[PDB]
């Protein structure tokens, strides 16, 4: 499985025919997320002029942040959000903290790929041919699994995900305090939760990006459940190769690690997944 | 393998020339062409016609003039002349048009993944396309190839 | 008393093709018999296609398809290039329609599975044979097609379109005979088109001494269909001479036919363009000149109307070129076009554009 990996190169998965949006650093940040939206797309990478490099990527994670770091109330407008640009909030995210850009060589094998993301702690990794300079496709851990899974031919014995410490909210937590969860916690998804430990819903990293589409994040007050109106588990005594083949097949992210009482025991990522088989 | 051709009429043509101690070699005639391909060592070589009773050389091919007066045509069999590429190396030395129909075809505008496209027409990658200035935000984008695959890239930039 | 070459005794002359005289190649041992193109040096420096013949050879050398001939050696001569090929005794696929009329249905279609699928491996490997004819229609001792005269043929580049006006005036392309601007593969499926019509009717489509209304025809895309054509057939034909090259078959279309897939052998087989200003042509040149001056970039003017600007990086000291056209779009306007020349250089060239964009008109 690992060395498989390790013999296939990042350009036999980049497809036939792929869109790439480049945000420029100067773009008004607000424009650059209703952008993501409209292109229907989850991530960019962003250039820099004055530097003539890609210096980042922009990801629904700095929606997340911006939203939380600039939530003032319903009654007020986030006017950083309305008037900064990517740069000028780069600035601020980033400060006293420096992050470079992650990136891989079409060339370069998979399990390079796979590497460069849990190695940055990341979930997409842009593929630039070294001689053009030029940002082929974005990698997603999604994909590789999926190219893994294509080429395949329990959960509690192997022990795979996290099960300690499971970040989470309540049925009428508003969103503004999930997102500040999203935020001290740096995870993708927080299940919802009933007034009993089991689990009735699942708010995502993504369905943050609905309040940019909407137009509806000047009102973060509303609860995680009036927030999923717009729009899956696995028990420890299930089979890593069918835990493996029913994320693929629902093309999930992450399955709830849940006891026979549908109450949360864990949760097993794509990312953890992939890393295991590496 | 040089080519001996004697471009003119004649009943009977002959090649003489140092390469075959100046004896006459018949030439086969096609039709006024009278010719005769052999291969010569690399280098200098002199030789001349006996068309129909007459000693001649190719005046449109180069001469030497002898100390003694003879004159002959001289033929460079260089090694550039045996391979092809060589050769062909060494050989090499109003209103706006109507714009195509193809350029029209974009792979943008023509449930599924946003990120997919279909494939181009080789015919319109490289090309700039651009959206209205909405906003005074410029979007420009194009389909450019690496190897067998196509990426549309477009540029969200301020102006 | 034999005039060799290889070790092939050259003679009779089959014909005359596009830049050389082809004579036939007996082996002096084995007796096999090969087609000899004869390309003089001088001549085909005369007329400037020094270029064309490398390119050619170039293509044809590594090309390797059951009904195109084969290339089998290049041999070079202070004097001349002798292109040594695959002989085929049948001859031309339009005598064979001269003398025995027009083929049978299920013998029509056979030969043209076999030529589409050798056009189409030409298309694959960006070279499109323009001069499509029965005339340039080899036939072989068992009776199957040969793709034989590259000589008029051309490279297909990405980003780019051809002009040269090529063939015969019966089988070139509307849009040839218009001498407008083509991708490369419609002309050639074009003259598939007008080979079908030859081999089911023994007659063609758009035929006629005088030669303004040959011309009016082919650009009416008018042909009559004989009763005896079958409708299937006849629904591919006005498929493949489609006026239009954005309406006309596609190597795809024909390969999905019905008529074609029969008995068919398993061996083959918002959006804005640049910028449009409705100003004087001679105006919008200086206007694009004077504004790429005022960029401090460098150029070279190839047309009236094509330009190959250059640019130095100001950070990564890197040299980044494009080419802009101007083409006319309605009888009051016209569009300039940018296209990017490769030697991040996608951004640079967007970068580049931009810039002569907001100093420019709609
Ligand atoms: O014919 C040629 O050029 C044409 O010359 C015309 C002219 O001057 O009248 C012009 O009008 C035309 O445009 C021009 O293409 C040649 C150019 N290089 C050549 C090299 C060759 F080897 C032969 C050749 C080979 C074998 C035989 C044998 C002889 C015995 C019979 C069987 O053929 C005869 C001759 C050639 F014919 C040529
Ligand atoms: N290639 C990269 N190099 C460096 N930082 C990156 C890269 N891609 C994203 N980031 C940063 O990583 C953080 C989290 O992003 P990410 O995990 O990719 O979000 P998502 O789960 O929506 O894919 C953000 O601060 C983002 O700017
Ligand atoms: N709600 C959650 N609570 C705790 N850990 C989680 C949660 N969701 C994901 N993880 C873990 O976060 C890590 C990165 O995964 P992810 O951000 O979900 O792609 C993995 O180790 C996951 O198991
Ligand atoms: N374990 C899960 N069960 C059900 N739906 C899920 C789960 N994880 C993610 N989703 C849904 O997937 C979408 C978000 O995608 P993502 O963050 O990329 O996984 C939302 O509509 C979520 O409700
Ligand atoms: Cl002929
Ligand atoms: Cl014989
Ligand atoms: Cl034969």
């Amino acid at each position: 499985y690992t060395t498989f990996m390790k013999s296939h190169r990042c350009y036999d998965l980049i497809p036939t025919s792929s869109k790439l949006v480049v945000f420029d650093t100067s773009l008004q940040v607000k424009k650059a997320f209703f952008a993501l939206v409209t292109n229907g797309v989850r991530a960019a990478p962003l250039w820099d002029s004055k530097k003539q490099s890609f210096v980042g990527m922009l990801t629904i994670t700095d929606f997340i942040n911006i939203l939380h770091r600039y939530y003032k109330s319903a009654l007020v407008q986030i006017y950083e959000l309305e008037e900064h640009k990517i740069e000028t909030w780069r600035e601020v995210y980033l400060q006293d903290s420096f992050k470079p850009l992650v990136c891989i060589s079409p060339n370069a094998s998979l399990f390079d790929a796979v590497s460069s993301l849990i190695r940055n702690k990341i979930h997409r990794l842009p593929v630039i041919d070294p001689e053009s300079g030029n940002t082929l496709y974005i990698l997603t851990h999604k994909r590789i699994l999926k190219f893994l899974k294509l080429f395949i031919t329990s959960l509690e014995e192997l022990q795979i995900g996290t099960y300690a410490n499971i970040a989470m909210v309540r049925t009428t937590t508003p969103v503004y305090v999930a997102l500040g969860i999203f935020v001290q916690h740096r995870v993708s998804a927080l299940p919802v939760v009933d007034e009993k430990g089991r689990v009735v819903d699942i708010y995502s990293k993504f369905d943050v990006i609905n309040l940019a589409a909407e137009k509806t994040y000047n009102n973060l007050d509303v609860s995680v459940t009036k927030a999923l109106q717009h729009r899956l588990k696995c028990y420890l005594h299930e089979t890593l190769e069918a835990i493996i083949n029913r994320l693929v097949e629902a093309e999930v992210h992450r399955l709830v690690v849940v006891d026979e009482h549908d109450v949360v025991k864990g949760i097993v990522s794509l990312s953890d997944i992939l890393q295991a088989l590496v | 393998p040089t080519v001996f051709r004697w471009t003119g009429g004649g009943k009977e043509v002959y090649l003489s020339g140092s390469f075959n101690n100046w004896s006459k070699l018949p030439l086969t005639r096609s039709q006024n062409n009278f010719v005769a391909i052999l291969d010569l060592p690399e280098g200098e070589h002199q030789y001349k016609f006996f068309v129909d009773g007459q000693w001649t050389h190719d005046p449109s091919e180069p001469i030497v003039t002898s100390q003694l007066g003879t004159v002959n045509n001289i033929i460079q069999v260089k090694k550039t002349d045996f391979e092809v590429f060589d050769a062909l190396m060494v050989d090499s030395q109003k209103a706006p048009p109507i714009l195509p129909p193809h350029l029209l075809q974009v792979i943008l505008n023509k449930s599924c993944d946003p990120a997919l496209l279909p494939e181009p027409n080789h015919v319109m990658l490289n090309h700039l396309y651009a959206l209205s200035i909405k906003d005074g935000v410029m979007v420009l984008s194009a389909t450019h190839r690496y190897k067998k695959k196509y990426v549309t890239t477009l540029l969200y930039k301020p102006i | 008393g034999r005039v060799k070459i290889g070790h092939y005794i050259l003679g009779d002359t089959l014909g005359v093709g596009t830049f050389g005289k082809v004579k036939v190649g007996k082996h002096e041992l084995t007796g096999h018999k090969v087609a000899v193109k004869i390309l003089n040096r001088q001549k085909i420096r005369s007329l400037d296609v020094v270029g064309k013949i490398r390119r050619e050879i170039q293509n044809l050398k590594l090309f390797r398809h059951p009904h195109i001939i084969k290339l089998y050696q290049v041999i070079s001569t202070p004097s001349d290039i002798f292109m040594v090929m695959e002989y085929v005794s049948g001859g031309e696929l339009f005598d064979y329609i001269c003398k025995n009329g027009r083929l049978d249905e299920k013998e029509s279609r056979r030969l043209f599975q076999q030529i589409l699928s050798g056009v189409d491996y030409c298309h694959r490997h960006m070279v499109v044979h323009r001069d499509l004819k029965p005339e340039n229609v080899l036939l072989d001792a068992h009776m199957n097609a040969k793709i034989a005269d590259f000589g008029l043929s051309n490279m297909m580049s990405d980003g780019e379109f051809l002009r040269t006006s090529c063939g015969s005036p019966n089988y070139a392309a509307p849009e040839v005979i218009s001498g407008r601007l083509y991708a490369g593969p419609e002309v050639d499926i074009w003259s598939s088109g007008v080979i079908l019509y030859a081999l089911l009717c023994g007659t063609l489509p758009f035929d006629d001494d005088h030669v303004p209304t040959l011309f009016k025809k082919i650009c009416d895309g008018i042909f009559y269909t004989p009763q005896y054509l079958n409708p299937s057939v006849i629904s591919l034909l006005k498929h493949m001479l489609q006026v239009d090259p954005m309406k006309r078959a596609t190597i795809k279309d024909i390969r999905e036919h019905e008529w074609f897939k029969q008995d068919l052998p398993k061996y083959l087989f918002k959006w804005h363009l640049g910028i449009r200003s409705q100003s004087r042509p001679n105006d919008i040149m200086a206007e694009v000149c004077r504004a790429i001056k005022q960029l401090d970039y460098e150029w070279k003017v190839v047309n009236p109307y094509y330009l190959r600007v250059r640019r130095k990086n100001p950070v990564t000291s890197t040299f980044s070129k494009m080419s802009l056209q101007l083409y006319q779009v309605d009888s009051r306007t016209y569009l300039l076009d940018f296209r990017s020349i490769d030697d991040s250089h996608t951004i640079e060239f967007f970068e580049m554009c931009a810039n002569l964009i907001k100093i420019l008109a709609q």
